[PDB]
């Protein structure tokens, strides 16, 4: 039914992980685990049986990953060791279901990455207009978000009421630092009136940061 | 067995035409037992087909398995567009099993040229102690982009950084980003920065400048 | 030890997926296509697992598996004996 899916990024080494799986019996089906490579490619990451009694691993997983559930608990977890750069991948603890060794129901699902690059806030800057780029009473505006670690920023213009335009560009890395960047075409009537602001909410560091854009 | 290949990496189908996602597997030692899944942009897998044709709960009824040897293919044949995900096909083979190399099932619309316009470093992104000319590309259907960056009419296709966005959900576009990591004494040093958009549609480059007048 | 059986197969905990008839199994915890009447639930003692040829019930003809045709329920699968 549902399963809850903590986690978080790692640098150093081994992760410890679980998803919290509860609204069914624990005692009838098998659990899995599936990780997703960001070249969205999936390679299945070990098994449970209904106990403890057959556990099972791919073969770049076979000592290092670890499946083990408590049943009592409602809790499935999955621990991790010699996690490298290759290993990053948004991980999806997944009910057995549907029989003949399906996948019925994936929780909600945990981004875990390394690395070595050391957590930073954005570096946030405005992207104000330039003075002949007012034309048509339909101007953009954005918001440089360059040089933070380590993913997801969350950028949304006043604070979500103006999400109606709002482009988050999949940061592309430049010296191990993610630059992502957003783009927001708020209308001409508004812009120089009301203040339109960059509210940045970057998990990692916890902040906000909003930047009202200075015409 | 053992292990399983698919075919092909990327296809971009219409609304209302048949579609088909083969995979090439060493011989199908056991026709029931592959499966196909979906995974929506910002999502996790669901189910769709387990154990050849036969559908999960919840599948729309226009999927179907096919899988007699050697070949696995769907064939989904659908009006609505919601179908827009990355499918995944899994045959169950215990210890060595693998799933497919994605088959992700973009879209496809009339073409649109970018709306561009080109963003100058802001006042306090100077003070910090760079510059970073951002020249957004926003609502245009074709995927292939290589915009050209000129200073003073000198191509710079060194430190140009090009981040795409995936397809868009609701008008079913692209959004691209073109970054330089100028330095403020070569950006001193020059006077005239432009960047020129090429694309598909249009065969003369569009085009616009930047120059050094005010802020 | 669990490599080798005598007579119909209760003792044979092994690997073996093939059938006489050149057919696989379907795993021991699934319903589909065959739904399993003796299944990993009651009879926990037994090693039922994937779609390996496991004999639980003490059946004259031999070790089988839940036949992955959805012909035949049940079919036996080729072994040698143990101990000669």
């Amino acid at each position: 039914l549902v399963e809850s899916g903590g986690g978080l990024v790692k640098p150093g080494g081994s992760l410890k992980l679980s998803c919290a799986a509860s609204g069914f019996t624990f005692s009838s089906y098998y659990m899995y685990w599936v990780r997703q490579t960001p070249e969205k490619r999936l390679e299945w990451v070990a098994t449970i049986s209904n106990g403890g009694i057959y556990t099972y691993y791919l073969d770049s997983v076979r000592g290092r990953f670890t499946i083990s559930r408590d049943n009592a608990k409602n809790i499935l977890y999955l621990q991790m060791s010699g996690l490298s750069s290759a290993d990053s991948a948004i991980y999806y603890c997944t009910r057995d279901g549907e029989r003949q060794g399906a996948m019925d129901y994936w929780g909600q699902g945990t981004s875990v990455t390394v690395s070595s690059a050391k957590t930073t806030p954005p570096s946030v800057y405005p992207l104000a207009p330039g003075s002949a780029a007012q034309t048509n009473s339909m101007v953009t505006l954005g918001c440089l978000v360059k040089g933070y670690f380590p993913e997801p920023v969350t950028v949304t213009w006043n604070s979500g009421s103006l999400s109606s335009g709002v482009h988050t560009f999949p940061a592309v890395l430049q010296s191990d630092l993610y630059t992502l960047s957003s783009s927001v075409t708020v209308p001409s009537s508004t812009w120089p009136s009301e203040t339109v602001t960059c509210n940045v909410a970057h998990p990692a560091s916890s902040t906000k940061v909003d930047k009202k854009i200075v015409p | 067995q053992i292990v399983l290949t698919q075919s092909p990496a990327i296809m971009s189908v219409s609304l209302g035409e048949r579609v088909t996602m083969t995979c090439i597997v060493s011989s199908s030692v056991s026709s029931t037992y592959l499966h196909w899944y979906q995974q929506k942009p910002g999502s996790s897998p669901k189910l769709w087909i387990y154990s050849s044709s036969n559908l999960a709960s919840g599948v729309p009824t226009r999927f179907s398995g096919s899988g007699s040897g050697t070949s696995h293919s769907l064939t989904i044949s659908s009006m609505e567009a919601e179908d827009a995900a990355a499918y995944y096909c899994q045959l169950y083979r215990r210890s060595p099993l693998t799933f497919g190399a994605g088959t992700k099932l973009e879209l496809k619309r009339a073409d649109a040229a970018p709306t561009v316009s080109i963003f100058p470093p802001s006042s306090e992104q100077l003070t910090s102690g760079g510059a970073s000319v951002v020249c957004f590309l926003n609502n245009f259907y074709p995927k292939d982009i290589n915009v050209k960056w000129k200073i003073d009419g000198s191509e710079r296709q060194n430190g140009v950084l090009n981040s795409w966005t995936d397809q868009d959900s609701k008008d079913s576009t692209y959004s691209m980003s073109s970054t330089l990591t100028l330095t403020k004494d070569e950006y001193e040093r020059h006077n005239s920065y432009t960047c020129e958009a090429t694309h598909k549609t249009s065969t003369s480059p569009i085009v616009k400048s930047f120059n050094r007048n005010e802020c | 030890e669990g490599n080798c059986a005598e007579g119909l197969g209760t003792n044979y905990r092994g690997h073996v997926n093939i059938t006489r008839s050149g057919i696989e199994c379907q795993l021991w915890r699934s319903r589909y296509p065959h739904k399993p009447e003796i299944n990993s639930t009651t009879h926990p003692g037994a090693d039922l697992q994937e779609n390996f040829c496991r004999n639980p019930d003490s059946s004259t003809t031999g070790p089988w598996c839940y036949t992955t045709d959805p012909t035949v329920r049940r079919q036996e699968c080729s072994i040698p004996v143990c101990g000669q």
